[PDB]
């Protein structure tokens, strides 16, 4: 009785952090010591449950949340952040029990020129509550006047594109997060 | 270097017909892939980008999908002006490959070939060079099969071929075969002959000469 | 202090590229705007284009689509516009501009305005001034000074190391068709004073640390 | 209109140097990258290099790298490639082509393939001398519909162009490409399918004319 | 593009008058997308008015504004002299955000003849091969005067440049300084200098002139 971490980790494409994507794992048996002993994974930190005794616990149900952002914002995946990524995009609560991993993956998301499928959200009147999901399209009103579904001055859209390129710098080079929590 | 393979090479396609164009590539590309439509004489067309963004101008008709290393081209209904070669781009990184290329080709019935061989002229010869040619007119397919016989001795390198691009009339092929000999080996042989295999042809066909007759 | 503070001047020959500077502070720079408008020497507001802050986006006139691109660095707090291929009509002051905003609204207009940059563009070379004495003919008399031939912009002129400020006239500088500036300053002074009060006329041009004091005489 | 409008090609001996242009007009020059595309003939397209809007960013194929280098004007809305050191593997039809800027969320993204192409120029590297076409009669056989043409053998370079009496016989007439020879020369065959009864009683002038070499050359067709 | 014009080109009001300048649009534009900007001489543009008809921050209530669609006011209730200077109107909805040419506010005054001075080239000029000639027009309003320079009595046209001061704060006057620039040769190839100065408070056109030498 294995796992889908196959198919979640090692995924062909993933989602923008904004639409952030959630698989559901119920009562299967995994093991957890050859992902830690693994670098491949440029970030592996656990909350509430230590990272080394990893395969003894036991929960009720496990979610795989999986999106993409860049190096510079992995730092916000952890609970008590703030930043574009953990007040628009993907927040994790102060109480969060579970995992953060991350690996470059310059080699799979970044387009010599810059890709365009992976957004975030830019703009956002109030920050998400934990796991919270926004993918509207809305037109940010910045200002007083109303905007009328035109762009323009203090009227933006809200997402924002990477535009990943294999030559940008590993601070903003795309990387794939997987965030485990166990309930 | 990405590699990029179409298949297949060529397709045989009537008018309102549906014709689907794949494109593999060596790795993952994401959707960093764009189809390109040639005619003879004529520049690339640009007529999908991004997998599945049809250029503006291109009739709806045309389609895109896929994603990683599979992608295709469909065409729902075809139309007159769409018989070409398509060809996909890859644009995950440089140099930008293009693929082999897909050749759509109107389809229609078999047709033997109309075979005649031609003697080395006279004033030709008076310059040292003898050029026996063979004319394969108006068959299809395209596939045909020239063979040169001196003798009955089959030649291999030094002969070279020529293939007229489809008519726009009967849709039919036209072949010629050059075979090049100097004058001296010319005159040591006589009988001089191409073999001719085609589909529309139940046996192969010989067109022969005698040299001098 | 809700400011936006630009570049210094810049002297660049024909056919160069010069980049402004503009940087804000008070505000949240990451949520507002930033438009570029230049104003030549006496001449209307003629606005450059935008950029929106968060997302970088651009939008340009079309008389500069061509040799002007607008950017910002969010980690720096500051805006710049890069000018490509100058030529002597692009010689004008450059305004940056920007409403001012907290982490989440902004203001409904271009509030916060920089000092402005002048840019001029010639093939000239640095060069002081020649100061020629305006002297009085011989109940007001007038007198004064002729700045001549320096470059760049801008020179200053006192009388009396400060002393002497009524009646005085410093005029805007011309430019001549050698490349150098002329400038006159003038006072009108009581005839009879012109025999018992020297007037010095006080010339200092920074470019080229030229130091004049030059003292009018009534021949 | 939307244009790119290439010149600069022509004959080179090996090791030899060409400089390629490219006249844009319609859209704004400096907010596009551009490219050199070059298809050889008989095969498919071969991109060749990219240079970025601004000028700071140049990619070469391997093929090409160190021999070729590509620039651009934005002042004068024209683009240059710049060939040295040539080969005869770089004998092609070369195109300059717009990049294909694909817009998310108002932001442009570059490298995403070419939508305007120009009509091509094309470079010939050969150490061969130009030389007019030897026309030589494929003359009707005698009771073998029947077929009758003419071989225009060992010229240089590309192209010529065959007329059938001046123009006046078009219907079943077949100008084949030409085949390029071991020797570095063309050679190419144009055919005519005729009714028999006409051999005795029409006469067939082919017409084979040279600008490079400036020759025309008519033969007359006739039966043995 | 949205073209904007602005009128007066230069409206000559007494300090406590009533100011109004218009602001035209050559298509009907959004009132919450006009602003109006204040700028004095060395100085950048200050934010008077936005939304057509919402003051900014600390702009005093006497700006007022007004319009709608292509037409839009700019209303002074009693002008200040810290008021005097230009006024743009910029719309900012629709890209390009273009400009006006700007309005002109000065202090009306009454007419006032120039002071006229001429200064021949110092002695010390004149060692350096070149040779100018000044003329000074002091204190007059309005702005409009005319220079001739006549050099033994032939008018000179093409060698000579001008310059102009800002209203003065005081007297709210014009000073002009018009200069003839001759190389030393030709300088002392005549005898006879002069400037004709014509202006509205002058009943006749005034000559200032010098002997060369004497
Ligand atoms: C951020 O600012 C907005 C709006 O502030 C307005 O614009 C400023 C430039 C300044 O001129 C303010 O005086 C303006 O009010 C704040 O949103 C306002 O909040 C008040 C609170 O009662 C409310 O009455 C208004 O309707 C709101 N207006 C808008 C446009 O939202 C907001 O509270 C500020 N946020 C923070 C964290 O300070
Ligand atoms: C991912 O693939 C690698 C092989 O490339 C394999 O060793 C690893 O176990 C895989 N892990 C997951 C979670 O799919």
């Amino acid at each position: 009785n294995l796992c889908p971490f196959g198919e979640v980790f090692n995924a062909t494409r993933f989602a923008s952090v904004y639409a952030w994507n959630r698989k559901r794992i119920s009562n299967c048996v995994a093991d957890y010591s050859v992902l830690y002993n693994s670098a491949s994974f440029s970030t592996f930190k656990c909350y509430g449950v230590s990272p080394t005794k990893l395969n003894d616990l036991c929960f009720t149900n496990v979610y795989a949340d999986s999106f993409v952002i860049r190096g510079d914002e992995v730092r916000q995946i952890a609970p008590g952040q703030t930043g574009k990524i953990a007040d628009y995009n993907y927040k994790l609560p102060d109480d969060f029990t579970g995992c953060v991993i991350a690996w470059n993956s310059n080699n799979l998301d970044s387009k010599v020129g810059g890709n365009y499928n992976y957004l975030y959200r830019l703009f956002r009147k109030s920050n998400l509550k934990p796991f919270e999901r926004d993918i509207s399209t809305e037109i940010y009103q910045a200002g007083s006047t109303p905007c009328n579904g035109v762009e323009g001055f203090n009227c933006y859209f809200p997402l924002q594109s990477y535009g990943f390129q294999p030559t940008n710098g590993v601070g903003y080079q795309p990387y794939r997060v997987v965030v485990l929590s166990f309930e | 270097d990405i590699q990029l393979t179409q298949s297949p090479s060529s397709v045989s396609a009537s008018v309102g017909d549906r014709v689907t164009i794949t494109c593999r590539a060596s790795q993952g590309i994401s959707s960093w892939l764009a189809w390109y439509q040639q005619k003879p004489g004529k520049a690339p067309k640009l007529l999908i980008y991004a997998v599945s963004s049809l250029q503006s101008g291109v009739p709806s008709r045309f389609s895109g999908s896929g994603s990683g290393t599979d992608f295709t081209l469909t065409i729902s209904s075809l139309q007159p002006e769409d018989f070409a070669t398509y060809y996909c781009q890859q644009a995950k990184s440089f140099p930008f490959t293009f693929g082999p290329g897909t050749k759509v080709e109107i389809k229609r019935t078999v047709a033997a070939p109309s075979v005649f061989i031609f003697p080395p002229s006279d004033e030709q010869l008076k310059s040292g060079t003898a050029s026996v040619v063979c004319l394969l007119n108006n068959f299809y397919p395209r596939e045909a099969k020239v063979q040169w016989k001196v003798d009955n001795a089959l030649q291999s390198g030094n002969s070279q071929e020529s293939v007229t691009e489809q008519d726009s009339k009967d849709s039919t092929y036209s072949l010629s075969s050059t075979l090049t000999l100097s004058k001296a080996d010319y005159e040591k042989h006589k009988v001089y002959a191409c073999e001719v295999t085609h589909q529309g042809l139940s046996s192969p066909v010989t067109k022969s000469f005698n040299r001098g007759e | 202090q809700v400011q936006l503070v630009q570049s210094g001047p810049e002297v660049k020959k024909p056919g160069t590229s010069v980049k402004v500077s503009c940087k804000a502070s008070g505000f949240t720079f990451t949520t507002s705007a930033v438009q570029w408008v230049r104003q030549a020497r006496g001449q209307r507001l003629e606005w450059i284009g935008w950029i929106v802050v968060g997302s970088g986006n651009t939008n340009y006139a079309q008389k500069f689509q061509e040799r002007v691109t607008i950017t910002r660095d969010m980690s720096t707090t500051t805006a710049y516009m890069e000018l490509s291929s100058l030529r002597s009509e692009d010689t004008a002051v450059y305004f940056c501009a920007a409403p001012h905003c907290n982490s989440t609204s902004c203001y409904d207009a271009f509030d916060i305005w920089g000092q402005g940059t002048m840019v001029t563009v010639s093939s000239a070379s640095t060069k002081g001034p020649s100061v020629f004495p305006l002297a009085p003919s011989s109940g007001t008399a007038a007198l004064g000074c002729l700045v001549k031939d320096y470059f760049p912009e801008p020179v200053t002129v006192s009388w009396n190391s400060g002393a002497l400020t009524s009646g005085v006239h410093t005029f805007p500088a011309v430019l001549q068709s050698s490349g150098l500036y002329s400038l006159s300053s003038v006072v009108t002074v009581p005839s009879s004073s012109l025999g018992t009060q020297t007037y010095i006329c006080n010339v200092n041009h920074k470019p080229s640390n030229t130091k004049v004091d030059k003292k009018v005489e009534p021949k | 209109q939307v244009q790119l409008v290439e010149s600069g090609g022509g004959v080179v001996q090996p090791g030899r140097s060409l400089r390629l242009s490219c006249a844009a007009s319609g859209f704004t020059f400096n907010n596009y990258p551009l490219h050199w595309v070059r298809q050889a003939p008989g095969k498919g397209p071969e991109w060749v290099a990219v240079i970025s809007q601004d000028g700071g960013n140049k990619y070469y194929v391997d093929s090409v790298k160190g021999r070729f280098t590509i620039s651009r004007d934005n002042s004068k809305n024209t683009l240059y490639l710049q060939m040295n050191n040539l080969r005869a593997e770089d004998t092609a039809l070369y195109y300059c082509a717009r990049d294909v800027v694909v817009v998310v969320a108002a932001r442009n993204h570059y490298y995403n393939g070419m939508d305007v192409w120009g009509q091509g120029t094309t470079v010939t590297v050969s150490s061969a001398s130009t030389k007019g076409p030897s026309v030589f009669p494929l003359a009707p056989s005698s009771k073998s519909t029947a077929a009758l043409g003419c071989l225009v053998k060992d010229y240089f370079p590309e192209p010529v162009t065959v007329s059938w009496n001046s123009g006046a016989l078009t219907s079943g007439v077949h100008t084949f490409p030409a085949v390029l020879q071991s020797s570095g020369l063309y050679s190419l065959s144009s055919v005519v399918t005729v009714p028999s009864s006409s051999l005795g009683t029409q006469t067939y002038i082919c017409n084979v004319n040279h600008k490079p070499s400036n020759t025309k050359v008519d033969k007359k067709v006739e039966p043995k």
